[PDB]
RNA sequence: AACUGGCGAUGCGGGAUGAACCGAACGUAGAGUUAAGGUGCCGGAAUACACGCUCAUCAGACACCACAAAAGGUGUUAGUU
RNA sequence: CAGUCAAGCGUUCAUAGCGACAUUGCUUUUUGAUUCUUCGAUGUCGGCUCUUCCUAUCAUACCGAAGCAGAAUUCGGUAAG
RNA sequence: UUUGCUCCACACAAUAUAGAUGGAUACGAAUAAGGCGUCCUUGUGGCGUCGCUGAACCAUAGCAGGCUAGCAACGGUGCACUUGGCGGAAAGGCCUUGGGUGCUUGCUGGCGAAUUGCAAUGUCAUUUUGCGUGGGGAUAAAUCAUUUGUAUACGACUUAGA
């Protein structure tokens, strides 16, 4: 029989699974759609959440009853180093979608940087980028040929970059590296911009700008094992319930004669890949400027 | 099958009483001989009272075309049963022999009426030769003088399932 | 019944040129040029003396004998719009709001905004097609004139001024209100 | 200027429309359309070429592109003698459709040895064309 | 008969050169269908539109990642309906399918081969003239598929240039008739053509 | 010449069958340029071999060979009859068989 | 309940699948021929040959059998007065 | 629960909305009839909890109709998001 | 940690081929229309011609293709170098300048074939791997353990550590 009283469903059902992410640093899935009138810019910036504070500011809303008034709001505090430029990549279009034909790298890499692509990094020989450097020190003897090729195909250019680990304050000395995507003017001129700016730092201000509405791509605090009480919301069993209250009751009917995907269960909560948009650039605050 | 037009000529079983009955005689059209004579005396059956037992048939013979290469109009008045009722109508065919016009009504009732060979009665073919006594628009379309049309589209069937360059369908 | 040949004789008037590839009918004349896909109909066409082309189906249905005279009335219209032009004249029609319609040019499209319909503060704005030309008829009161070759065009954007002044949530036999199509005619009639 | 359109025509089944049977005892013969009995079937005569006088199919017939003048149902002997006069046979024997069907007949009835002498004689033929193209 | 036979299928019904090819597969034929966003489906675009719903809607219940996997693109459509007329549950089946491959547009293995066709599967000979039908690419954008835009640019560039080798080699044969045209009818052309060729 | 082949190429494409019942005794081949049972009575009689390959030699030959011969046409589609000394092994399914121009009757 | 034929007690070919339907009843094999049913592919066997009718934004597709009705439609076909 | 017909109701007006006398159906959610499965046992009422599905749609989206001037309503369509 | 590892070539040895036996031989679009030539007022044009199947086209003669000679024959073709490009959809293939060498059945010759005995696929194509040879080329990391706590039931995971 039907349900005595209908309610709404427990959890969002496009956030599934609820899985620990595949890593720490969450990846931009999709990036903002071409225009090749505007000049060639960096589409995204990394940066080290530090903490949350107030700030109170004249909010001017036509119409609300707090206009030009002061209010009082939580805000994020992002620490944002600027982002080292360590090669780039090109993806031609294909009819099974974007693959990446070359990736070219930087003449001299940063030590966090190589830091990341090691493991027991103290007990290693360093050897790293080491005949790709014996490959580079020439004009174009290795490298402008694989920048003519990202120019004459690869629709889609990224630049791969990576953060400074050393001058934001923890403890890793382990650099994150990251494709961020080149989003103006044509694929040469992406190119460009990225042969000037290897092995060149680039700052927050110069990709965000104030009062910008942009999206947070991180995955989220882990919380381990969870209930379904918590991991979902479920309304909680009466106290004199045998055998635990902090459950769901029936987790399916007789038939079909399985639970179901859509059914709340118990599991990992937290560590999830999350991108939340519409977040408003409060400021862009410099660090060398007390 | 092929139909064949058959005269049979039937008559009653002689009697004492009166010996020499009427005779009578059916056009038939039928796969054979042994259904041509079925066919006889089931209209027999239902025109006069006599039956197989009752009676003997003294001639079958197979009719020709008088000329079957030379294109005339046949009317046909049928009768049939649909799954309702019982209805007259009347056809006409455009054709070299009464038996072709008789199997090509057969199968124009199928596919028109569903109407199965039991379910049929053909009344009369009836072979016409003069214009403005053909009704049908469908055969009054192809007595027009001095008729010529094309064959567009034409398909070409193939004996190799693989083909290597695009088919024509010019005529 | 598959009739074994329909034919309609299409007249051609002595200013104009057709040329017909496969499916592809072109309409040349002093208005300009009008092309018609008709890769749709699959109909046959036979030009006979420069002034009459006859369009034909051989052993088509009902169906298709049909489709034969609908594509003779289009090559027709394509005729009609290349010597002589279609004008339909709109007129305003409102009880108590006045109707305010006007033409604005946003990146050269030639936009028709209907502003005041009811009285509500929506803009209603329809595009303007290729080839549609937009006057605001003086002498007569409340008037649009949409005039062009292509009455397939001309008519399309008359309808869609129609179906732009709709009304909604009211009696639509008491609120008469909106722009309707009164005449739809030839630009050069009377010549 | 001028009104242009492709003409479109082919091959009109009509009364002394010559048709080449491709389907049955003929299958290969030229005969005379001699009626139109329907859309799908017409009475055909074939007397020079050997078909015999008959209602067949349009599908059993492939439509050629000679026409001879005949009246409409005219007699075996009319068709003959019309035949004759407008040489339709030897009008179909120089195109090239009737001269690939004879080509297909002969190079089917070509013998081993025969095989072997087109392949001499191929050889021949290729190193003098292939000279002339260098040469030319 | 061939290793490999390539089949254009731009112009083909699906279901029928789905069962030409499986039954090809099966006796033991490699083939490679190209131009699968060009096959055709008889009937309007929305019948067969609402024939894919109907496939979308099922799915295995308590769990969807267990159902009918729909695939979206129009060589997996073909695919799909080829798998449905090979038992590919067996082994021969699974043999028969291995032997099968299916693309959008040309790629570079094939675009530089000759294609082939298969009449009894093709649309202008196989339809009625006048009976509606659909394209694949255009119902499998409807249904889902990411990447008729990409074919379509790809499809033009190989056209332009297979065009120019048209013409290049239009060019080299005329040049070759034209210089043997006194290499020819010589005596040797006479025997070969008293002799059938 | 380069070509050196002296016999007809044929598949085979499965075992005489019901819907589902087999028969692996006789087997049903496809010769290749064969498309009628009128064209296919050529073949009626002829020799058909399936050779195969395996890794052990046996006799001085790594390849063998299972012979058989044409008994009858099958269907209307050129597809004749073989029967073998051997079952033909059913992996053989659409492989290549080789039938041969004797017994001659030319 | 009546007559018969069956299943029970019986496999085999067909009806996808079924105790009863259809065909046909059974020793172990071989060749040929067929039944009922089928011959696009699964699947052995004609994408056979004919004449039509049908286009369905829930088509239809083979007896038992796995459903559909009254009433309607210038859809289209044939026909009567 | 839904149809067909149409004597009447609806100031006149069968069919806006209804609709008698009759008649055709669908459904298996709020009853029987039967006794095929289960009596070497399938845990029965209701509630609580939770998921999913159907549509014969209460609300919401967009529409058509009215005895729809507006307001509010009523009758229907696509629609179970 | 006596030649560990990668690339190229070939003294061999081994396991097998969903099945070599001359060639997967490339315009596109249309089909109630096209292809190829030619002419121009270069266009949806005029003219000619073709199709009606690939029964085509290429390649095909020589000990599974031998050894030697000649003749209008400087054209075909294999190998191996070099040269200029083109090809990113899965390019991994397609053209091209030039120097050597082999053959040429384009035409005419000389010699050999046997005996596998009257057929027996009568063994000639690879897909990998192993073991060696001779010519080059570069001399890492991961895991455990310790640590960490942006993580965690345990695994797994951010991290650090000469």
């Amino acid at each position: 029989s039907h349900r005595k009283y209908e309610a709404p469903r427990h959890g969002h059902l496009g956030f599934l699974p609820r899985k620990r992410a595949a890593s720490i640093r969450a990846r931009v899935k999709a990036f903002p759609k071409d225009d090749r009138s505007k000049p060639v810019a960096l589409t995204s910036f990394l940066g080290y959440k530090a903490g949350m504070t107030t700030i109170v500011r004249d909010l001017d809303r036509p119409g609300s009853k707090f206009h030009k008034r002061e209010v009082v709001e939580a805000v994020t505090v992002v620490d944002t180093p600027p982002v080292v430029v360590v090669g780039v990549v090109g993806y031609v279009e294909t009819p099974r979608g974007l693959r990446s034909l070359t990736t070219v790298w930087a003449e001299h890499l940063s030590d966090e940087v190589k830091r990341r692509f090691y493991k027991n990094w103290y007990k290693s020989k360093k050897k790293a980028f080491t005949k790709y450097s014996a490959k580079y020190a020439q004009d174009g003897a290795g490298i402008e040929r694989e920048l003519a090729r990202i120019k004459k195909y690869a629709s889609v250019v990224r630049v791969l970059v990576h953060t400074q680990i050393r001058k934001t304050p923890l403890a890793q000395k382990k650099a994150h590296l990251a494709e961020i995507q080149l989003n103006g003017g044509s694929i040469s001129e992406k190119v460009d911009w990225a042969r000037e700016h290897f092995e060149k730092t680039v700052a927050v201000d110069s990709v965000f700008e104030q009062n910008e509405m942009i999206d947070a791509i991180a995955v989220t605090k882990g919380h381990g094992f969870e209930g379904v009480t918590h991991r979902w919301g479920t309304k909680k069993l009466p106290r004199k319930t045998h055998r635990g209250l902090r459950k769901v009751a029936c987790i399916g009917a007789w038939h079909p004669a399985h639970v179901m995907w859509s059914v709340a269960r118990a599991g990992q909560r937290g560590y999830h890949s999350r991108t939340s948009i519409n977040h408003k650039i409060y400021r862009v605050g410099k660090g060398d400027d007390e | 099958a092929h139909f064949k037009e058959y005269q049979v000529i039937g008559r009653r079983l002689p009697t004492e009483s009166v010996p020499e009955p009427k005779l009578f005689r059916m056009r038939i059209f039928a796969s054979n001989e042994v259904i041509a004579k079925s066919r006889y005396w089931y209209f027999l059956q239902k025109l006069h009272k006599v039956k197989k037992a009752s009676g003997e048939i003294v001639s079958i013979n197979q009719i020709n075309e008088a000329h079957p290469t030379k294109v005339k109009n046949f009317g046909v008045w049928v009768r049939y049963d649909s799954r309702s009722g019982t209805h007259n109508m009347y056809k006409e065919i455009r054709d070299v022999s009464r038996v072709a016009a008789v199997e090509t009504l057969y199968q124009d009732m199928a596919a028109r009426h569903r109407a199965r060979f039991r379910s049929i009665h053909i009344l009369k073919v009836a072979e016409i030769e003069k214009t403005a006594d053909v009704k049908r628009q469908y055969v009054k379309q192809f007595l027009t003088k001095d008729l010529k049309f094309p064959l567009p589209h034409r398909v070409q069937k193939s004996t190799k399932t693989f083909s290597y360059k695009r088919p024509s369908t010019f005529y | 019944m598959k009739y074994i040949q329909t034919e309609q004789q299409i007249e051609v008037p002595e200013g104009v040129t057709v040329s017909i590839k496969s499916r592809i009918v072109k309409v040349v004349g002093p208005r300009g040029t009008l092309t018609k896909n008709l890769k749709h109909i699959d109909v046959t066409f036979t030009k006979v003396n420069n002034q009459l082309i006859k369009v034909a189906v051989h052993n088509g249905g009902r169906k298709h004998v049909a489709a034969l005279r609908t594509v003779k009335s289009l090559v027709d219209n394509m005729i009609t719009g290349v010597t002589k032009g279609y004008k339909y004249k709109m007129r305003y029609v409102y009880a108590h709001f006045p109707i305010n319609v006007n033409i604005v040019e946003k990146d050269g499209a030639k936009f028709i905004e209907v502003r005041n319909f009811l009285g509500d503060k929506k803009i209603r704005n329809v595009p303007v097609r290729d080839g549609v030309t937009i006057e605001f008829s003086t002498n007569v009161k409340d008037e649009i004139v949409l005039s062009g070759n292509s009455v397939e065009d001309v008519s399309q954007n008359a309808a869609d001024l129609q179906q732009i002044c709709r009304v909604r949530n009211k009696d639509i036999r008491k609120f008469l209100d909106g722009i309707y199509v009164s005449h739809k005619g030839f630009i050069t009639e009377d010549l | 200027t001028d009104s242009i359109v492709k003409a479109s025509n082919w091959r009109l089944v009509e009364v002394g429309r010559v048709v080449l049977i491709k389907k049955g005892q003929s299958a290969g013969k030229l005969a005379a359309i001699v009626e139109i009995i329907d859309q799908k079937k017409v009475l055909i005569d074939g007397p020079k070429a050997g078909v015999p006088r008959q209602a067949i199919n349009l599908g059993q017939v492939v439509l050629t592109p000679l026409t001879f003048a005949l009246p409409r149902g005219a007699r075996t002997a009319t068709v003959s003698k019309k035949w004759a006069a407008a040489a339709v046979c030897e009008k179909w024997a120089a195109s090239s459709w009737a001269k690939k069907i004879a080509q297909r007949e002969r190079r089917a009835a070509l013998t081993d040895f025969e095989r072997f002498q087109v392949m001499v004689l191929r050889k021949q033929k290729r190193y003098t064309v292939k000279k002339a193209l260098a040469k030319a | 008969v061939e290793p490999v036979v390539v089949i254009d299928g731009k112009g083909h019904l699906v279901g029928r050169l789905a069962s030409v090819v499986a039954k090809q597969l099966l006796n033991g034929q490699k083939i490679v269908v190209v131009r699968a966003e060009e096959l055709n489906i008889s009937g309007e675009f929305f019948r067969n539109k609402l024939k894919y719903h109907d496939f979308l809607r099922k799915a295995t219940a308590f769990n969807k990642t267990r159902g009918p996997f729909h695939f979206r693109a129009p060589s997996r459509i073909f695919y799909k309906a080829l798998r449905g007329m090979v038992s590919h549950k067996t082994a021969r089946g699974k043999a028969a399918l291995e032997r099968l491959k299916v693309f959008e547009g040309i790629p570079p293995p094939y675009d530089k081969k000759k294609r082939v066709v298969v009449p009894q599967a093709l649309r202008v000979l196989r339809l009625k003239p006048g009976r509606k039908y659909t394209t694949l690419g255009k119902l499998s954008t409807s249904v889902g598929w990411k990447y008729e835009d990409v074919v379509a640019k790809l499809e033009a560039k190989r056209k332009v240039s297979s065009a120019e080798y048209y013409a290049k080699k239009r060019a080299f044969t005329k040049k070759v008739a034209s210089a043997n045209a006194t290499a020819a009818e010589s005596d040797v052309a006479k025997q070969l053509a008293a002799l059938g060729y | 010449a380069e070509s050196h082949r002296l016999y007809v190429k044929g598949k085979h494409l499965s075992y005489q069958r019901s819907k589902r019942v087999n028969n692996p005794n006789v087997s049903l081949i496809k010769i290749e340029g064969v498309a009628t049972p009128q064209d296919a009575q050529f073949y009626l009689g002829k020799r058909i071999a399936y050779v195969y390959r395996a890794s052990k030699e046996v006799r001085g030959s790594k390849i063998r060979v299972m012979w058989g011969k044409v008994t009858r046409t099958h269907g209307n589609s050129g597809v004749v009859r073989a029967t073998f000394r051997n079952n033909l092994p059913a992996k053989t399914f659409g492989a290549s068989v080789r039938i041969f121009l004797y017994p001659s009757n030319i």
